[PDB]
């Protein structure tokens, strides 16, 4: 299955994931594609924040869904 | 961690302007100031932004405040400005947690001149409240006088433990004036407010420990709705301020009444 | 004391509440009187959300005041 | 020791403290038993606004004496 | 006792106060001499802001201490 | 690398800093270039107040970034 992730710059990155994958593993896939560290990412869908310990199937993530990505650059 | 906000786009003055919604309690003072700037088109965001983060909101406000570049100033204005900006930034981060104001009950714009009250001067954003004492009643106006909240609240403490009968009377009267008006708005305050705010003015209104964006359309005051709960309700943009009890009328982006959703 | 809870659909709920009642209690009081689960409920007064955890006295809610209701969207 | 903290509304709080504690300590104690921010707190004994840097011994704090807690007008 | 109030320009003024005077009262004294309204004055001592409701003794304002005046248009 | 520091008076300074430099080191480099003492300095980046004990990597301050300088009275 494929899911889309939109960044603040408007670029959409597509990844290949399974519904049983946790959000931390998906953040590691974002680190492999875009090079961002998982210690600086925040994923958003349906007006809620995706916890790192929750799986994609736990958040009712469907196929061909577009999740937003926001970052923590200036810490504090 | 970080706070994220949702952008609600509305039609203000025929043009598509964005306002930033609020979820958890706290971000109110920053959201009131920036919503003033967004509606007056002084600060603007890319056209399809749906959510925005806390760092971005502070970056926008910080860049707009520090890049004003006013050169026509003397040594008095310049050095006072650099100091008024220095103390403004020591507090600027508090605009996300919660801003403290000291309120005096004699005028709709009368506040203690604190480093928090500076941000609303460096941006020329008027700041109003409505916690005014009724001048026609004498026994309260004598007990509260020209005191501020942080002064009156200390006054009733020193009055309670006095031995004079007239002093405990004034202390109890002032305490009752605070207990009866805990909503931080009085009938006389709403009357003088409507008179002082100019038509079409964009300001920030303090009330009930909240900072909300305010305007005046055809002699009537309105507060912009900032709650995320109304983010998807496109026909609630302004709430009329016409009573002290919060029985406001919800209006749309053009100040027309909203039909019930059936 | 009694307070009113207007909503977007036009309804107007009335509840006999006390200042010490927590925000989840008025939400459960709405579940009794007009049958809405506090799971999907969210209140507003003076343009500010009344958070789950505080009380009406922590928001200075006065008698015969008018609260506002909406559906809690975030899960 | 045992001291009383009295709000304007009449709400009185009990607190097990020691004259060796600082005012900043007592403000943290009230934050734990009430949720009130330590920044918003203003304690009052004998007309003085008690300063975070000093200790209760410097204010002649005695047992079952009461400290009036008052709160700054915070908008959030 | 006498304290001195120095604006950011360098002009230092002389006032006759008592340690039991509130800063709102001291502000009224500056209005008497310079004409500046109290709600347009900002009094700083050792780089820290001074609240209108407190007294000089509450801030450990000793004799011959000098305070920074900052203005507001 | 190189970062810029902009005064409210238009004058913009350039410092040769390191991404592992502490804000105290940057304030000292502003002293070595202009003479303003570090106590009279307030450093701003994107609405945040640059704190003394952190470094440029914590705030994500990269090459050709610009910080804002606000002069302050002697803070004590
Ligand atoms: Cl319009
Ligand atoms: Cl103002
Ligand atoms: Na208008």
């Amino acid at each position: 299955m494929q899911i889309f992730v939109k960044t603040l710059t408007g670029k959409t990155i597509t990844l290949e994931v399974e519904p049983s994958d946790t959000i931390e593993n998906v953040k590691a896939k974002i680190q492999d594609k875009e090079g961002i560290p998982p210690d600086q990412q925040r994923l958003i869908f349906a007006g809620k924040q995706l916890e790192d310990g929750r799986t994609l199937s736990d958040y009712n993530i469907q196929k061909e869904s577009t999740l937003h990505l926001v970052l923590r650059l200036r810490g504090g | 961690f970080m706070s994220v906000y949702h952008i609600k786009w509305i039609q203000w003055k025929e043009e598509n302007t964005p306002i930033i919604t609020q979820n958890e309690n706290g971000p109110a003072p920053l959201l009131a100031i920036l919503n003033v700037l967004l509606l007056a088109w002084k600060v603007k965001l890319p056209p399809m932004m749906e959510i925005i983060t806390a760092e971005q909101l502070m970056e926008y406000l910080g860049d707009y405040m520090l890049d004003a570049k006013p050169k026509e100033i003397s040594e008095i204005q310049r050095l006072n400005y650099e100091q008024n900006m220095s103390d403004a930034m020591a507090i600027l981060h508090k605009l996300q947690t919660g801003l403290d104001v000291n309120v005096r009950f004699t005028g709709v714009r009368v506040f203690e001149y604190t480093p928090e009250c500076i941000v609303f001067d460096l941006l020329d954003i008027p700041l109003y409240h409505g916690w005014l004492v009724d001048p026609q009643i004498d026994d309260i106006v004598k007990a509260v006088g020209n005191c501020s909240y942080n002064q009156l609240v200390e006054k009733i403490i020193s009055c309670k433990q006095s031995d004079n009968s007239e002093l405990v009377s004034e202390g109890f009267v002032a305490e009752q004036f605070l207990n009866n008006t805990a909503t931080q708005l009085t009938y006389h305050g709403l009357c003088e407010l409507t008179s002082t705010v100019q038509e079409g003015e964009l300001c920030v209104f303090f009330r009930n420990n909240h900072f909300s964006t305010m305007t005046k359309y055809k002699g009537q005051l309105y507060l912009l709705v900032t709650d995320q709960g109304f983010l998807t309700e496109e026909k609630v943009v302004w709430e009329s301020l016409h009573n002290v009890d919060g029985d406001g009328n919800f209006c749309d982006s053009e100040f027309h009444l909203r039909p019930p959703s059936d």
